[PDB]
């Protein structure tokens, strides 16, 4: 059901208010709704109230900035319970460090970065420049070349007339060196020329361009031999900072997200010449922990609790979900879909009776049902150890309570994959053949095979008006829903459409039944008229067209349950197929093709297993997701989600 | 007997295959602006699954026609 | 080549974008919390600090991050397609750099926008020693920034004379480019464009009496070679004559700022109704569209916070 | 019989076969448009469904004719 | 011979199934830029719906040469 | 004649289809420009819908092949 | 008479529908150029319809090789 | 005598294969919109993965008149 | 007569059929171009004519088939 | 012996290609949106590879029916 | 020459068809390449018609083929 | 008789070609996506020529079918 | 005069008509990309026409097939 | 002997034309995006071939089968 709500209606001197948010954002319950349409002033903040927010806003953003940059997460834990100057100055001094040292961090290694790049070239072409580092018109700066751009580099640099050499050069194995100039004004020039046919300067950025080259050695030496003492020492006093800061740091978030949500919360209440004001929704069943924390105020402060109205704004009111235990984990598969409007019915209940039940006749196979057990029993590991499961391939993240939900279901969904793989008699589909514990009659094993399945031609009817019964079920469940509703909301449309169509189908059926080529006629004749009468009236009634073509349509969504039957049928039959290659093998090969015929089998069924079991998975939820949620208008209209004033805890 | 049974059985492969084509036709332009409504917000989940799954009813009465077909022996 | 693979990533970013909320508080706003707010949202990704530069300089390096990479994203005929809606940086690197070079400026006078071609490109284009070899090293196979270029060499084969020339030859090829494949999002909106920009052309020469052919471009399709020599001169009856067009609230102007809040509200208007082609080019067309009426929006709102003006000043131009 | 029962089979399976392609490639186009429209506004979704179903007067039409084949069958 | 029947209802199920067909591969583009007028405005209701339904001729003329041939049986 | 009974009807309803096929694949087009220029100017209108018209000389063509080839009977 | 005559009906109906579909391929995309040229100014729909007739050659020549073979059948 | 085993052999074949057809139409352009949906932001992975699957309904339609065709052998 | 003049019918047919298919499809995309430059400028009329035509020797290459087999017929 | 033999061969490779057409189609697209996101970013790779992989149930399944009349032969 | 004079004409029409379509096909993209260069300049007028004329080649192929045939024949 | 051989050949020639057009669909947008890669960055050649060479299994299992139906022959 | 002879007719015509199809595709669009490159610059003509005429293979081998079967007739 | 070699020439002709088809499918989009790189930059020549290159494969699979099929003639 969607949860009852009640207006939690509350004025009071508006001195007190700030400190009522916090007894009741500390029992939290309530959602809030912001008091605005009111012949009174909305509440606002005094400067003192918007230099407590800011103030509070600044200690979660650094806080937040210091986890994050030491690695830690910031998830919940206890409030720091101490004042807020004492929050300032706990942050501020841990911020600083953590800064200081991972900018150090960065600032260290980007050096190194850049220097182990040039340790050999540059102390090779220095060399090369070895006695002429400071020439008085040929220091020219460094340069360099491709190994074939050396000689088209070569071809101008020829024209810098010198005793010793040209700038034509190329001096060193990794790359070419041509630091060098004979005589640096012209030297330039034909550089420059080098530079139109394709060429660079060697003065490279950081400590191979910050210093003469008869430096930039020692500055790429001493860093490339210093750089791994001072990283090792930062990075151990950046993970020894860690460790002491962060649950004080973590502490001090939550008690920073509460205080703001607290003052960003309090402008959503009305105010007067002295008093303010609030509504809010609670759930009923929840209302005594209101009750108790109100009560506290010493004045027994001014409030009532007023019934919600479902006729009028129902568009407004919050939204919760109230399930028995053995339903409340199937809530999972719904919620990704919208949330209910308020009044409407929730098909939560359904779920857990027949996607399970569908899922098991469709796998339907005792050693595919052991298989599904065994890795419950592996994620029921991690909500043991209450550890989240991670696996980044998928970005997939998710905590014990749902791997408890996870879990929880695939235990209700197993002992339904057994029971129909008795029905069928099917382990890796054919081991039968292993052991005659199941039967035919041509091979006549300890118990028989009450659905043989696998025989198409004897068995294949009795499944498709089974699985087509089902969906008459489901179908017809719907539109009483619909009828349901549409009566109880007054709204004679969706009365007409769901007698409507309920009264087309059962002509639409009648006629099959009819043209099916049954033995008897008797009254299917007049439920076929009286159906079709009753969908012409209900056309008539409403004086709306749609449901005209609309009717294939639902016909349409009566049939389609056959995929039951049909995934079920192809899956336990390649599963045969492939349990008897398995034998054949084994005997092809004799005994000692045994251990071949088995491991072929085995990788084959686990192949085909893991690429097609999220196909079998999905099937039956798709037959609630549309072909019943649709019928009564799941869809139709989006409800307002319940979130109460909370703490972050 | 005769040759009956053999066409019968190319009748019915025939229009439980052109409808399974034409599904999968409709299907594919369906669910990509679907995919992508969904990759902008979450909220259009019921239109998009709904749009989707809406042209599955051409395969449905290709199948109910084959039915049809291999009752008729 | 493939709108269904482009339109996907499209709608993930056209989910992140700033609300009309975002804008309605920061105009109320000091510099100091108009920075509070910038700091928070997506565009904080790029904001290294305090100050008006800083302010540009994020808008600019998240606007270029998270549209400028779209052509690289897809290749074959979608690269074609999408292409044609970012050249308008690419234009104005290429005639920046051109007069630069003509005045005889060292290429540090000229800040280059981030664009479709890779700024070895403006550097390269600085040092060619020629009009066509620049020419040469600016052209990839298709675009229509280098082909425009190489056209009007014919016409004249040195600097500055190009000035007059650029513009308008590019401005009715990217409206050809458009016309001569199949999506008819794109073509009609770079019509309209084309009317619009000859439109406000005829406007701001209003007054000097130059002959209208030599200003007037081919490819639109609201607005004509009459309406517009009528429009340059004393007459301002031929916007009032416009109705059913898309320009037909242009009614009653009889000025350029008037006249600039008017179009840019219109082509907004009209790009905006692309997002009816969910499996081609006018949803990548409405998303970029949206994106720099963000990123205009919230330079101005800063400007506005910083020095402090009325914002009577300011609602007029951020309405729409 | 042979021949003429076996022929009937293959007749009314491209009867709706091809009925069910056209209709599913006219299916295709139209609801991409209608997920587009819906997407952007929600007050479409009643003409979003009036387009997309008018398309099936082409698969009705072949069930007609593969009916009619079934009763002379 | 039996052939003879068998084989007009080839030539039946062929024809109508190509005109349906044809008539959805007309109405595909047509349904689209339907959907995307009444979008960008609800004023365009009546041109939408006679150019969407206008293509329907093609499956008339496949219904009509269908009957006549099963006049000859 | 049975065989030339049955195998004249398969000629007619593949000629019938064929043609209809064809004015569709143009139709589609010609009535998605035709729908793009009423929703910019409703005084298109007629000049749209003679476009949109003319390519019906294709399955008449087919229809009177068809009726030719009944006069066969 | 016998199959023969059956069977030159099945070549002429192929021809027939073959020339109709090919025209109908061309003018598809002739005439939404035509329409779009349209859109822009009334001074267009000379050379517009001019190129929209100009593949209608196309099922003439599938109508003479029917009327070729009728005069044969 | 007869050839019939033969020719149901064809039919299950044939309708197997337009069933992946089908199924590999639709599969691609939903695979192709999941992957740049996944490539902007991981966290798409299971709307991508669930849109994906949806289609191969398609082949298990097909599969299942393939081995009831099967079981006649 | 003879079962193998019905062949020449059903060869000569399929010759014409499928050569006004292929200029067709030549033809469109040829046509929607031409229509382009003339709408940008009349003085391409001249060139966008002539190529228009240049793709009909595929039609007049099945004509000549077609009549070589109707003159050996 | 009896044709069957001969006629099973032609359904067995008839399926087989078909579901190699439908897994091609598929895996055409799925890859090029895979190729781009691995440009972009190597983290994309797992998630590019799997993709590429899942259609391949398509032509495992023609395989498994291939497989079937070969053991029926 | 029996009905190997049939089967002749059907191979004549089948390889003169589909290499005719091979060239439209390979000519319907050149043809508009070709018209958009003369449209930007008439400098490759040259180019364009020889590009343009390179895949009639591949009719001629047909022509041969079928003139073989009728030799052998 | 003897037919079964010939069967058996088309066979063989139906998997081998259905399943190499099949990869060729695939590896044409692979290979467009892998040269646009490789033009960026070079050292991508790995990452592109794996995605080209994978969907060429689809050959490798066409292949397979017509070597074990060459055993039966 | 058996039937054979006809049928290896066939069986070459075919093959040398869907050789040239697929010649015709890959030309269609290498030589669109050809015409845009040399419309940029003629320098890259001489690369651009040995792309255009790569894809003869294809034609010479259908045509050498057709040629040994011509051979073996 | 008898009429299995002239259904062993269709079924290796068949063989050969698929393949080609399905080459030429693959190559089309791979020369464009090949002319392309080669226009930006003329280093890329060697991968841009040899990624043109590799779906010659699926013909020398196609003659692969052809000359099998001819060894059994």
């Amino acid at each position: 059901m969607i949860a009852p709500m009640e207006k939690l209606v509350l004025a009071g001197p508006k001195g007190r208010a700030k400190e009522l948010l916090q007894s009741l954002q500390q029992a939290g319950v309530v959602h809030l709704e912001t008091l605005r349409p009111e012949a009174l002033s909305a509440y606002q903040l005094s400067p003192e109230e918007r230099a407590e927010l800011r103030r509070w806003e600044a200690v979660s953003a650094g806080a937040e900035h210091t986890l994050s940059l030491l690695g830690l997460e910031a998830e919940p834990a206890r409030p720091f319970p101490e004042g807020l100057e004492a929050a300032e100055k706990a942050l501020s001094p841990i911020q600083a460090h953590a800064e200081g040292l991972t900018r150090q961090k960065q600032e260290l290694e980007e050096e190194l970065a850049l220097a182990q790049a040039y340790l050999e070239p540059l102390e090779r072409l220095a060399a090369l420049a070895h006695g002429l580092d400071k020439s008085p018109f040929l220091r020219v700066i460094p340069f360099l070349l491709t190994e074939k751009e050396l000689p088209l580099v070569e071809e101008a640099l020829r024209k810098a007339l010198e005793d010793r050499y040209l700038l034509a050069h190329e001096a060193y194995a990794g790359g070419v060196a041509a630091l060098v100039v004979v005589h640096r004004k012209e030297v330039d020039q034909a550089k420059a020329a080098l530079s139109r046919a394709g060429v660079a300067e060697l003065r490279l950025p950081g400590a191979l361009g910050e210093l003469p080259l008869s430096e930039a050695a020692r500055r790429l030496k001493e860093r490339a031999e210093a750089a791994p003492r001072e990283l090792s020492e930062v990075r151990q006093h950046l993970a020894k900072l860690a460790r002491e800061s962060a649950s004080t740091l973590q502490s001090l978030w939550t008690r920073a997200q509460d205080e703001v949500a607290r003052l960003k919360a309090l402008e959503e209440l009305a105010s007067g010449r002295f008093g303010f004001a609030l509504l809010g929704y609670v759930p009923v069943k929840a209302k005594p922990k209101v009750e108790e924390a109100l009560a506290r105020h010493k004045e027994s402060v001014v409030y009532a609790f007023e019934p919600v109205d479902e006729h009028h704004e129902a568009d407004r009111i919050p939204v919760v979900l109230d399930n028995p235990p053995w339903a409340k984990p199937f809530e999972l598969l719904v919620s990704f879909l919208n949330t209910p409007k308020y009044g409407t019915f929730d098909p939560t209940p359904v779920v857990p009776v027949f996607f399970p039940f569908w899922f098991g006749m469709i796998v339907g196979d005792i050693g595919y049902a052991l298989l599904f057990y065994l890795v419950g029993r592996w994620l029921s590991g991690y909500v043991k150890r209450n550890e989240p499961l991670v696996i980044d391939l998928f970005a997939l993240k998710l905590k014990p309570q749902v791997i408890g939900k996870l879990v929880h279901i695939l235990n209700w969904m197993v002992f339904w994959t057994v029971v129909w793989g008795v029905i069928y008699g099917e382990f890796f589909g054919t081991f039968l053949e292993h052991l005659g514990v199941f039967g035919t009659p041509e091979h006549p094993g300890l118990i028989p095979i009450l659905i043989h399945r696998i025989d198409t031609a004897k068995t294949a009817n009795l499944l498709i008006l089974l699985s087509v019964a089902f969906g008459v079920v489901l179908v017809f469940f719907g539109l009483a829903l619909r009828a349901y509703l549409g009566l109880k909301h007054r709204h004679m449309a969706h009365f007409w459409e769901g007698v409507g169509y309920l009264g087309g189908l059962v002509g639409v059926l009648a006629l099959a039944a009819s043209y099916l080529g049954n033995l008897q006629a008797g009254w299917l004749q007049g439920l076929m008229y009286l159906g079709f009468g009753v969908f012409l009236l209900a056309v008539l009634m409403s004086r709306i067209w749609l449901m005209i073509p609309e009717i294939f349509t639902q016909a349409g969504h009566i049939l389609s349950h056959i995929r039951i039957y049909a995934v079920g049928a192809a899956g336990g039959i390649l599963a045969g197929l492939l349990t008897d290659v398995g034998f054949a093998l084994a005997e092809r090969l004799g005994l000692l093709g045994v251990l071949l015929g088995l491991l072929v089998a085995g990788v084959l069924h686990l192949l085909i297993l893991l690429l097609t079991t999220l196909g079998h998975m999905l099937q039956p939820i798709r037959l609630l997701w549309v072909e019943f949620f649709t019928k009564f208008g799941f869809y139709e209209e989006n409800g307002r989600p319940y979130r109460p004033f909370k703490s972050v805890r | 007997g005769g040759l009956d049974r053999g066409l019968i059985a190319v009748g019915m492969g025939l229009a439980v295959g052109l409808a399974a084509l034409g599904t999968g036709v409709a299907q594919a332009r369906i669910g990509a602006a679907g995919v992508g409504a969904i990759a902008e917000d979450r909220s259009n989940f019921g239109t998009a699954l709904i749009f989707l799954l809406l042209p599955e009813t051409l395969v449905i009465f290709g199948l109910l026609i084959a039915f049809i077909l291999n009752g008729r022996l | 080549d493939d709108f269904a693979y482009l339109n996907a990533r499209v709608r993930v970013r056209r989910g992140t974008l700033l609300k009309e909320s975002f804008f309605q508080e920061a105009l109320d706003l000091s510099f100091a919390d108009f920075l509070r707010l910038l700091s928070e949202t997506v565009y904080g990704g790029e904001l290294a600090g305090q100050g008006l530069p800083d302010v540009d300089r994020a808008v600019l390096r998240t606007q270029a991050k998270l549209v400028g990479d779209l052509p690289r994203l897809v290749t074959g005929e979608a690269r074609e397609a999408v292409r044609l809606l970012l050249l308008r940086n690419d234009l104005h690197n290429l005639q920046a750099l051109l007069r630069a070079k003509a005045t005889g400026r060292p290429f540090e006078e000229v800040l280059l926008l981030p664009g479709t071609l890779r700024e070895e490109v403006w550097r390269q284009a600085y040092e060619a020693q020629d009009p066509a070899g620049m020419a040469q090293v600016l052209a990839v196979p298709g675009h229509p920034l280098a082909r425009a270029l190489r056209a009007v060499l014919r016409e004249t084969q040195d600097l500055a004379r190009v000035e007059a020339l650029l513009a308008k030859r590019f401005f009715e090829d990217v409206a050809k480019a458009a016309k001569g494949l199949d999506q008819p999002a794109l073509r009609d909106y770079l019509a309209l464009e084309v009317d619009a920009e000859n439109l406000r052309t005829a406007f701001k020469l209003q007054g000097s009496g130059l002959a209208p052919d030599a200003f007037f471009l081919k490819g639109g399709r609201f607005v004509d070679r009459v309406r517009f020599a009528r429009l340059m001169e004393g007459d301002y009856a031929v916007l009032d004559e416009l109705s059913g067009t898309p320009f037909s609230g242009l009614s009653g102007v009889r000025d350029l700022k008037a006249l600039e809040r008017g179009l840019r509200c219109v082509l907004l208007k009209e790009a905006k109704k692309g997002v009816q082609d969910p499996l081609g080019v006018g949803l990548v067309l409405a998303y970029v569209k949206e994106r720099e009426w963000e990123a205009v929006r919230l330079r101005l709102l800063a400007r506005r916070a910083y020095f402090g003006l009325p914002r009577a000043q300011v609602e007029e131009e951020v309405v729409c």
